[PDB]
């Protein structure tokens, strides 16, 4: 229920954030911990899946753009991205593929 | 806007409700809607399954003492959301926003099944409560049989409720002349919670015998049937005048009373209103059924009675309802301001 | 000849029966809240208790040549207790029989017992009840060194009412309520309207037959040493043995807790030792 | 506790514009969530009783919207009968919080008021008509000189309960004689800071929707 | 017929 988000800040174009997302509580074990973005004033929308093993499954607009690590000694996961288009200022928040976590405040990321 | 859902304590398989509440129309209820989410993995190997339960909880402590479970089910149904009449129009928002993997469930629970109603928890009883308990039990298994845990199922609860008819009912009125010429009649039919009743006395006495006191007492009657049919009396609300009608005079009074759980909050066999957690509601609503008796219509039914009694004794019953009108938004079902 | 079985029996029925009954009574006593079936529970488990207190004694004195060798030491305190203890026992079975013919049909109130004060009167009623019936030991008991040995032994038609009197207690007032209220719900026999779970049947097969043959052939036995007694004589029957309808009644008493408390909630219990909330959505 | 903001504390605008009122909350708290219209000398009268759900009677032009916890109040057009101030007011838990205030440039009658100075003791009644006590709830609401809302204690006939503030606690005590249809708020060690317009405010007690009804004003000066 | 006596827990 810890949910820390960070590395959020403001990119002209095409510049990496790298951020992370620690849990504590439960142990990761075999869950699937997923992604999530919201634009300002729209509602939420998966971005990856980042299943137990790895097979990842991204969005229509994030497809061959993004990347996602997931790192289970430290119950955390990152995102790795590049070619960020100014669409893409949105607040990033991280939940299980469930969805069966409180949702934190997350980072601000704008572009 | 703002669904309920519902997490196990694993991540994975969270259930989506619309709402937690389905009114029960006289002939056909409300359909369960919802989706059952599950996460891509896990299932591979399996398929999803949820259960609804009408529960009937009868047993105090909440012990099996010789493998008396007290889990009389009046109803159970079965789908398979993971192998139908097409998604209402909730179901198709939960799919788009949830996603692909949002396996819909839909029930259909049958006509004359009892409304959720439970019993008043008053001195010792300890545990849960007694009366109907809806629930919606959703697992994972491949045969409808195997022992599934709780940590790996949601329990979640839901509760059926009825509200007052739009077309008020007739007035009711009652009458006794064996020792004393008696009439009673109430205001209206329909009483909504926490509203007061007015009632009439209006009596013309020929006999020489003079009537010393007059009560009007109004009680629940919890007509629970498991076994075998009972008629329980319980009483709700009390009112002990001293007025006194003189031999061949008539009598006339607005006597007026008010049921509320102030003052009951001590009585056993009371019947309060359907409960999801320790919360407190109010006093169970009246349940209305269909003509033809409905058979036998095992459960818990309340019904309500007011009564005018003359101590020297005659006594006359005029039945009415006690029913929540139709809600605006929804009820949230606890305290509003809790805590 | 079968004192080597008899003697295996009050083994393994002390060493189920010792843990079981510890378990049962502290579980009753800091967990669960005092309800009158807990009360039953634990009461029972307390005459368990000193049920089996004397029952390490019992060992020696069903040890060589069947008798008693701690000499005189006041036996009749320890024989009045093992004889309170069972009939304590019994009486809290029959009357947890009585109290689950009375479960059936729930909702209703009945002779309104659920009140503690009416439970702990009721108990405390049983317990003076069975310290009467157990309370003449020293009235026919006595002792002497026959064939070399000494023996706790009782003294004629004082003996001929007395084992009467003890047998239509236990038979009648167990026995007769246990076949009237269990046997009469789950055959179909009597009002037979209450539809009964598989578990419930088969639990209440199981008690039934095992009070029947634990305590059906102590009775039994008994009454034909009554009647063979006082003709005949005693060496010829060879009597010398049966001490297996007492390790029956002790393997009762040691089966009774197990089966009675050792299920359904406390099965889960012993075995282990979310918030709802809301989801947005586009209109 | 939870701790009430409005971003915007003076708002300037024209006849024929749309205007948004901002609303945050300290806490998660539920759709539960009413907006109220004080004219200056007035009882507040509510607008909105859900986040979402427009009461009965308000014009439709008036509109609410809940995302996390940013709940606002627009206004399609003000017409010139609109300038007061808004308070923010959530319902979830005991200690019901307004909002500071946006300034935009059945009957229930009190009894009581005048000097008392600090020790003394004041007996509010509170005149209600038109509902039963049973079927609703009555709370006491003070307002400071130039503050916003406060709340100061309620009852709950049906449930008997009764809820009082923690600044409030023990000193004031609350009342209701159903025969009489009646509020009673009695005060004992009536210190500095309770000077404040007192309001008998009346909510519907099965399915609390914000407060309905509202007082006049008794205001006590100690 | 020396069974007057008991050897038994009653």
């Amino acid at each position: 229920v810890q949910l820390q988000e960070s590395g959020g800040g403001l990119v002209q174009a095409g510049g990496s954030l790298r951020l992370s997302c620690v849990v504590s509580g439960f142990f990761f074990d075999t869950v699937t911990m997923a992604w999530y973005r919201r634009a300002p004033g729209k509602h939420r929308e998966l971005v990856a899946s980042a299943t137990a093993g790895g097979t990842t499954t991204y969005a229509d607009s994030v497809k061959d753009r993004f990347t996602i690590s997931r790192d289970n000694a430290k119950n955390t996961v990152y995102l790795q991205m590049n070619s960020l288009k100014p669409e893409d200022t949105a607040v990033y928040y991280c939940n299980t593929f469930v969805r069966s976590l409180s949702w934190g405040q997350g980072t601000q990321v704008t572009v | 806007t703002r669904v309920f859902k519902k997490a196990s304590p694993n991540g994975k398989l969270t259930v989506y409700l619309g709402k937690r509440d389905f009114v029960d129309h006289i002939d056909l209820v409300d359909p369960v809607d919802g989706v059952v989410l599950v996460d891509p993995e896990y299932l591979k190997e399996r398929r999803v399954y949820v259960t609804l339960t009408a529960a009937f909880r009868y047993g105090r402590e909440d012990l099996d003492v010789l493998g008396l479970t007290f889990r009389k089910d009046l109803f159970v149904a079965n789908v398979q959301s993971f192998p139908k009449k097409p998604l209402t129009r909730l179901q198709e928002r939960l799919i788009k926003k949830l996603g692909e993997h949002a396996y819909p469930f839909t029930f259909e629970i049958p006509p004359n099944l009892p409304s959720s109603v439970t019993l008043q928890p008053g001195p010792e009883d300890t545990g849960k409560a007694i009366g109907v308990d809806y629930e919606v039990k959703a697992f994972v298994a491949e045969n409808l049989e195997e022992k599934i845990h709780k940590r790996n199922s949601v329990r979640l609860v839901i509760e059926k409720v009825q509200y007052a008819p739009e077309r008020p009912g007739p007035q009711p009125t009652a009458e006794t002349t064996r020792q004393l010429h008696l009439e009673a009649s109430l205001d209206k039919e329909i009483y909504y919670h926490g509203e007061p009743i007015s009632v009439n006395v209006h009596v013309t006495n020929n006999t020489n015998k003079t009537v010393k006191k007059i009560k009007i007492s109004v009680r629940q009657y919890a007509d629970i049937v498991l076994f075998n049919t009972a008629q329980y009396k319980v009483p709700v609300a009390m009112e002990e005048a001293d007025d006194t009608v003189a031999p061949s005079s008539t009598f006339s009074k607005v006597y007026t009373l008010t049921p509320f759980l102030a003052n009951n909050r001590e009585k056993r066999g009371l019947a309060l209103d359907g409960k999801l957690k320790h919360e407190d509601t109010n006093l169970a609503s009246s349940t209305l059924l269909r003509e033809g008796a409905n058979r036998e219509i095992l459960g818990i039914i309340v019904s309500y009675k007011v009564k005018v009694k003359l101590v020297v004794d005659v006594a006359v019953e005029l039945p009415f309802t006690l029913m929540h009108p139709k809600p605006k938004e929804e009820p949230p079902h606890r305290e509003v301001p809790e805590n | 000849v079968v004192h080597w079985v008899s003697l295996v029996l009050y083994c393994l029925a002390f060493v189920l029966g010792i843990p079981g009954n510890a378990i049962v009574i502290w579980f009753t006593g800091f967990k669960w809240k005092k309800t009158v079936t807990t009360l039953w529970f634990l009461n029972l488990a307390i005459a368990d208790f000193i049920f089996l207190l004397f029952l390490p004694l019992y060992i020696s004195y069903v040890a060589m040549n069947f008798h008693w060798p701690f000499g005189i030491w006041l036996c009749k305190a320890n024989s009045f207790t093992a004889q309170l203890n069972m009939f304590a026992s019994v009486f809290f079975l029959t009357v947890i029989s009585l109290d689950h013919y009375i479960h059936l049909i729930h909702p209703v109130l009945s002779h309104r017992h659920r009140t503690l004060k009416n439970s702990l009167i009721v108990i405390i009623f049983i317990w003076l009840l069975a310290s009467l019936i157990g309370g003449p030991a020293l009235y026919f008991r006595d002792t002497v060194e026959f064939n070399n040995h000494t023996l706790c032994y009782n003294n004629l038609i004082r003996h001929h009412v007395l084992t009467w009197v003890k047998f239509i207690i236990g038979y009648l007032f167990p026995l007769l309520t246990m076949s009237i209220c269990y046997l009469c719900l789950i055959f179909k026999v009597k009002k037979r309207s209450i539809l009964i779970s598989s578990r419930h049947f088969w639990t209440i097969l199981v008690v039934v037959v095992a009070f029947v043959v634990c305590w059906t052939p102590y009775h039994l036995f008994s009454i034909w040493e009554l009647t063979i007694h006082h003709n005949s004589y005693s060496h010829h029957v060879m009597q010398a043995g049966i001490p297996l309808s007492t390790g029956l009644a002790f393997l009762n008493s040691c089966l009774n807790p197990i089966l009675y408390v050792l299920i359904s909630k406390k099965f889960q219990a012993r075995f282990r030792s979310c918030t709802t909330a809301s989801s947005s959505l586009a209109k | 506790d939870i701790q009430m903001t409005q971003s915007p504390s003076s708002l300037s605008a024209s006849v024929g514009d749309r205007v948004t009122i901002t609303c945050r909350a300290s806490q998660s708290v539920s759709s539960a969530v009413a907006w109220y219209q004080q004219k200056p000398g007035k009882a507040p009268k509510l607008l909105i009783y859900s986040a979402s759900s427009l009461y009965s009677g308000v014009p439709s032009r008036f509109s609410g919207s809940r995302s996390g916890t940013d709940f606002t109040l627009t206004i399609s057009s003000l017409q010139p009968e609109d300038f007061a101030t808004y308070y923010c007011q959530q319902y979830k838990y005991v200690p019901v919080t307004f909002g500071q205030g946006t300034k935009v440039e059945v009957q229930l009658v009190e009894s009581g008021g005048g000097l008392v100075q600090p020790g003394g003791s004041l007996r509010l009644s509170c005149a209600a008509s038109g509902f039963n006590v049973y079927s609703s709830s009555i709370h006491w609401v003070r307002q400071a000189p130039g503050k916003g809302l406060e709340w100061v204690a309620s009852i709950s006939s049906y449930y008997g309960y009764t809820y009082y503030a923690d600044s409030v606690k023990g000193r004031f005590t609350i009342s209701a004689d159903t025969s009489k249809n009646t509020a009673y708020l009695q005060m004992n060690s009536l210190r500095a800071e309770d000077t404040a317009v007192y309001y008998c405010a009346r909510s519907r007690q099965f399915w609390y929707s914000g407060l309905d009804y509202w007082g006049q004003g008794t205001l006590v000066t100690v | 017929f020396y069974f007057p006596g008991q050897f038994a827990f009653s």
